[PDB]
């Protein structure tokens, strides 16, 4: 009766070890303690729904990479919710918000991927350039 | 505003009416999180128009009303 | 469906509860061969999967929901890294802030890191217990509806400690001419009265 | 590649010959190619060149002849522009950004490298146009 007349906010304390040892860690108690305060349960429940949410200005931060600068519109709103729509064919796998872009786990960690994989192409790409300039520089200079 | 300190859900190798009673009452305080939580996340999904059916939590009260209804 | 040569995976073991393991060749829609610390040997009989791995950008975020992927063997993995690594204790889940006993202490708790967290948005900062006092002391305002911190947690988690620190917080940025010294001088007395030496620990 | 293109491209092979039986380094075929216009990677390098071992790179010596088919493998603008742009959006490109990842991702470079390549395309807040910085490093 006194809890529920007002809104509660949660501080869960979990105890590292039982040794007293200071700032050291042990996993199997860990995780009791992660049961016991239901955190795992509530991870599990939001990984079943939509757990990871971007707005959509953090979205264009993250894979400005990802997106053509001859894509990108005059608004980055529309402008992600085109190129994400272009990068995972199927919107189940996310939801378009007011404010943020609604994901199931794993897509950002799919993003992710092939956000680095498109980078390493682009360092590919310049680094050839460069290597190739050393080795034609060289390579003149002992035709020279 | 208001700061409460209570003991956490206990398992010991013994387990005895004490610990009986602390468990019970992690049961009732686990019912309001959760309530809590189903809560604010219809409210969250109101704020952005999803449907709520998407949206579940696990119930406890099937635990409660063993420990506490009548015949418990 | 993502599993590579070069992918990572999770795999239980009795003495820690989960092992990074190296995919070390790619599946095949039934057992897996993996690479692992201390040399390479396992073939792993998949059951009629085994948890797969964030990449190592994510880990170590101040939030376990911000994570793309969600089990056990990942949140375990943030939370040791940063407590060992980064020695920061406290951590969010959702709504819940989870709070890690450093046991020894720390600067952490200083006035100055008090005035930085007043007026900041829960999201604004790392997590720190004065984080969820500032926004019960917000939500007060927002609303006139009382706001509760509930702390919990085993014996000797640091449960008093955690409300010390938060009732510091309030008398601080609120508070003037006294509350904290009675409060404070409360606790012998009501650890003598109520508290007792349980079988796992005194206290 | 005509008698044209195959008797410069011997002449300037066999002045790279530094042992005098008129053959060069497996390590060196990529640097030809490249000196003839054409960007490899190194490991299209290694590919055409059969991803040799550490011993036949350093000692194994091949004759014009065996380069040959290498470098017509090898040899057979938007996408240059993107390459640069994933680092632009006011057209620039850092310069202590730019060396961090090409010397730390892909096949990383040295920084002499990339010192020589960026020399005189940096302005005063340190930004290169990258642009102008492609079409020169391009030629
Ligand atoms: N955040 C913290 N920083 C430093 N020391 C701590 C912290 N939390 C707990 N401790 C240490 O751990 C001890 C046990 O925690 P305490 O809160 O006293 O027990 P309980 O949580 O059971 O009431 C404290 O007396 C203190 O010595």
């Amino acid at each position: 009766e006194t809890l529920n007349a007002t809104t509660p906010h949660y501080v869960r304390c979990i105890k590292p070890n039982d040794f007293k040892f200071p700032f050291t860690f042990d996993e199997k108690r860990a995780v009791q303690q992660l049961r016991a305060c239901g955190v795992l349960e509530t991870i599990r429940i939001s990984a079943a729904g939509f757990p990871s949410r971007w707005t959509y200005q953090e979205f264009f931060s993250r894979y400005r990479v990802l997106m053509k600068q001859k894509d990108v519109l005059s608004d980055r709103k529309q402008t992600c919710k085109n190129v994400l729509e272009k990068l995972i064919l199927d919107k189940d796998k996310y939801q378009f918000g007011k404010t943020k872009i609604f994901f199931r786990a794993g897509q950002v960690a799919y993003l992710e991927k092939i956000r680095a994989d498109k980078l390493r192409a682009a360092c590919i790409r310049i680094q050839k350039t460069i290597r190739g300039w050393l080795m034609r520089k060289k390579y003149m200079r002992m035709r020279r | 505003i208001g700061v409460l300190d209570i003991y956490g859900f206990e398992t010991f190798e013994i387990n005895s009416f004490e610990q009986f009673c602390i468990n019970y009452a992690n049961e009732k305080l686990q019912q309001q999180f959760n309530m809590h939580v189903f809560k604010l996340e219809q409210e969250e999904y109101m704020k952005e128009q999803i449907p709520w059916t998407l949206i579940d939590f696990y119930d406890n009260q099937p635990c409660i009303n063993l420990i506490e209804a009548k015949m418990g | 469906e993502l599993y590579t040569k070069y992918a990572r995976v999770w795999i239980p073991d009795p003495e820690e509860v989960w092992k990074s393991a190296e995919l070390l060749k790619d599946y095949k829609p039934k057992v897996l061969q993996l690479r692992l610390e201390e040399g390479k040997d396992l073939e792993y009989c998949l059951d009629p999967l085994p948890p797969l791995r964030n990449p190592d950008i994510l880990v170590g975020e101040n939030d376990l929901t911000a994570l793309s992927y969600l089990h056990e063997p990942a949140v375990l993995h943030n939370l040791k890294v940063r407590f060992i690594d980064s020695k920061l204790i406290y951590t969010y889940c959702g709504i819940v802030l989870v709070a890690i006993n450093p046991y020894e202490q720390l600067p952490i708790y200083g006035e100055d890191i008090i005035n930085a967290y007043s007026g900041q948005n829960m999201g604004d900062m790392d997590p720190h217990i004065f984080a969820v006092a500032e926004e019960a002391y917000k939500q007060m305002a927002r609303d006139e509806r009382n706001q509760s911190i509930i702390v919990s947690g085993e014996s000797g988690a640091g449960k008093t400690v955690s409300a010390k620190y938060a009732m510091r917080y309030f008398a601080t940025v609120s508070g003037s001419a006294n509350v904290e010294e009675k409060v404070l001088a409360s606790n012998p007395i009501m650890e003598s009265i109520g508290n007792a030496k349980t079988t796992r620990n005194d206290n | 590649f005509n008698k044209d293109q195959l008797e410069e491209f011997k002449e300037a092979f066999e002045l790279f010959d530094r042992v005098g039986d008129g053959k060069i380094l497996y390590s060196q075929c990529g640097d030809v190619m490249r000196a003839l216009g054409q960007n490899p990677t190194n490991a299209e390098v290694l590919k055409v060149l059969g991803n040799p071992k550490s011993d036949e790179l350093k000692s194994r010596r091949v004759d014009f002849e065996t380069f040959l088919p290498m470098l017509q493998a090898v040899a057979k603008y938007e996408d240059y522009l993107e390459g640069f742009r994933v680092f632009d959006g006011n057209g620039k490109v850092m310069g202590a950004e730019l060396r961090h990842v090409l010397t730390t991702l892909g096949e990383k470079m040295t920084e002499e490298e990339v010192e020589t390549v960026l020399a005189g395309h940096e302005d005063s807040n340190g930004c290169i146009n990258y642009e102008a910085f492609l079409k020169h490093i391009l030629s």
